């Protein structure tokens, strides 16, 4: 059992009121069975498309998820992955820090 | 320089669940899937046929058809005789080169354990022995080891030529990097960081500089892909506070006709 790996990010430079698309992507594990939210203020988005599964030379599985979002002075967004390595679902909060 | 890869993934869950789904990669650019649920293969770029032709198509995906029939009676066979879940990859393909060579790899609980190698089948060094009497009972099985080797002595190389160039405009666009720059703290002391977005293709290069001066500290991120095949990329400096004043992130890619990006925090 491999342990995933989350790692959030913006597809444009993340600016306060202007529509943008949120990245969320999910390496390193196995077996391939996996869930993916994303998250807003802690709720679940409803619009979230994901790439095909596939994997790297190691084996391990990585997959895409993104969504529309507008990055604010107020709100949360973050991915949230539930596998089988893990007994609690991991959550990975969006910072454009980063 | 250039990669194509068919990737299975085979999963089993007891006996009477299953499923198997496939993509296929030439470089970076996704050009087929193959859902569980779908009798055919899908395209997932307008030139994911190559030159190959219809007829020539439909047999090909009649002979993938027949194997993934089979393989999955194969191993839940297999299981019944000779411990669930089972989790089985392939990994297939070819590598291109200027003026190839091709490999089928098979893991097994994501454990590499055999390829095919010439004219047969192999298990690798430290897998399974009980995986030794069905790779030699499948070498048996010549019809097989024959398609087998010409999918990869012939068909890969010979379909790739046709796809790279029928998808050159694809394969060779360029798509520009947007930059921006942002900061982190630390348990300590500051970290820069150069977000670098939204360029085609993958290589590119990405500095911290003062003036003229590069900063060998620049550590690159991984490349981290968009939805829009493009690619992300962070490019970080250890600083001390103080020390920022005067830094520039620079970025050079094909896209930019030689006019790099700079951008001075
Ligand atoms: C990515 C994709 C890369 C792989 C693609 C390879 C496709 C092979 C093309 C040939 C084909 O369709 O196979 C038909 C055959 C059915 O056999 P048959 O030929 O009907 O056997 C009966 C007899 O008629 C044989 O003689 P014939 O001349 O008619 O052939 O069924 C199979 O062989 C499926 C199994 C082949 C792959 C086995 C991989 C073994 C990995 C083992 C991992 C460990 C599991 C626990
Ligand atoms: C496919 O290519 C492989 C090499 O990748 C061929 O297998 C070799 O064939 C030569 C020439 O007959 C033998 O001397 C070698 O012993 C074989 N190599 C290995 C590694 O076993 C294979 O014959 C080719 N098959 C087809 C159908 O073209
Ligand atoms: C089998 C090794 C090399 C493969 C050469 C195949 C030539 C065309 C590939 C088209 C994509 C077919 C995807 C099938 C993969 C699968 O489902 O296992
Ligand atoms: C995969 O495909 C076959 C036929 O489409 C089907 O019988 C099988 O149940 C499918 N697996 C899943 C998980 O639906």
């Amino acid at each position: 059992q491999k342990t995933p790996q989350i790692q959030v990010y913006s597809r444009h430079p993340p600016e306060n009121g202007k529509p943008n698309i949120l990245n969320c992507y999910v390496t390193q594990f196995h077996p391939p069975h996996i869930e993916i939210q994303m998250l807003k203020n802690g709720k679940k988005i409803p619009k979230v498309e994901m790439s095909d599964m596939s994997f790297s030379k190691d084996w391990s599985f990585y997959i895409l998820a993104h969504t529309e979002f507008t990055p604010t002075e107020t709100d949360t967004y973050a991915c949230r992955v539930k596998h089988a390595s893990m007994a609690e679902p991991k959550t990975v909060y969006w910072d454009r820090d980063m | 320089n250039y990669t194509f890869r068919c990737l299975q993934m085979s999963s089993f869950a007891n006996r009477s669940w299953s499923r198997t789904d496939s993509v296929v990669w030439l470089g970076d650019l996704q050009t087929h899937r193959w859902s569980n649920d779908s009798a055919t293969i899908s395209f997932t770029k307008p030139w994911s046929q190559g030159k190959l032709s219809n007829q020539q198509w439909e047999k090909l995906q009649h002979m993938f058809q027949v194997y993934r029939v089979s393989f999955t009676r194969d191993i839940q066979e297999l299981v019944k005789m000779m411990d669930y879940p089972i989790e089985i990859q392939l990994s297939a393909g070819c590598e291109m080169y200027p003026g190839s060579e091709s490999f089928l790899h098979v893991a097994f609980q994501g454990k590499y354990v055999v390829r095919f190698w010439g004219t047969s089948w192999q298990t690798v060094p430290g897998a399974p022995s009980w995986l030794d009497l069905p790779i030699k009972v499948l070498n048996a099985d010549q019809g097989t080891s024959a398609t087998v080797q010409m999918l990869l002595n012939d068909t890969c190389p010979l379909f790739v030529r046709g796809l790279l160039e029928a998808g050159k405009s694809d394969l060779e666009k360029q798509e520009k990097p947007v930059a921006w720059l942002s900061s982190v703290p630390s348990s300590a002391h500051r970290q820069l960081v150069c977000h670098v977005s939204g360029f085609y293709p993958k290589p590119v290069w990405v500095m911290w500089m003062r003036g003229d001066q590069e900063q060998q500290g620049t550590h690159r991120g991984d490349f981290l892909p968009n939805a829009d095949e493009t690619w992300y990329l962070q490019a970080t400096l250890d600083v001390e506070a103080g020390e920022e004043a005067g830094l520039a992130c620079r970025v050079k890619h094909s896209s930019l006709g030689g006019q790099d990006i700079i951008l001075y925090w």
